[PDB]
């Protein structure tokens, strides 16, 4: 009984856990796909610039 | 060894026992169960 009230405890802990480390994750994902889009709006925007000044 | 009869003995331990059981199976599935719930949120 003491291991049954050990693995069930375990079970929720570790479940809350696992939501807990999921959201860790989403975070994490939002915030490389934030990064990621500012990259190619301002890399392009500096390519242009530096092209731009180049043809001019 | 062998088995002694009297209704003295135990009708004040069945209604003790009674009394245990019912309040304490309220009492304690109420902690439980909130346990329980708790865990589960």
């Amino acid at each position: 009984l003491g291991d049954f009230m050990d693995k069930r405890d375990a079970s929720i802990k570790e479940q809350l856990s696992g939501v807990k480390d999921t959201s860790s994750e989403v975070k994490q994902l939002e915030e490389q796909a934030n990064a990621v889009m500012r990259a190619a709006r301002a890399e392009i925007s500096a390519a242009l610039n530096k092209m731009k000044k180049e043809t001019q | 060894f062998n088995t002694d009869i009297l209704a003295t003995n135990l009708i004040n331990l069945s209604v003790v026992l009674g009394v245990l059981i019912f309040f304490g199976k309220g009492v304690l599935s109420d902690l439980l169960d909130n346990r329980k719930q708790r865990i589960l949120n």
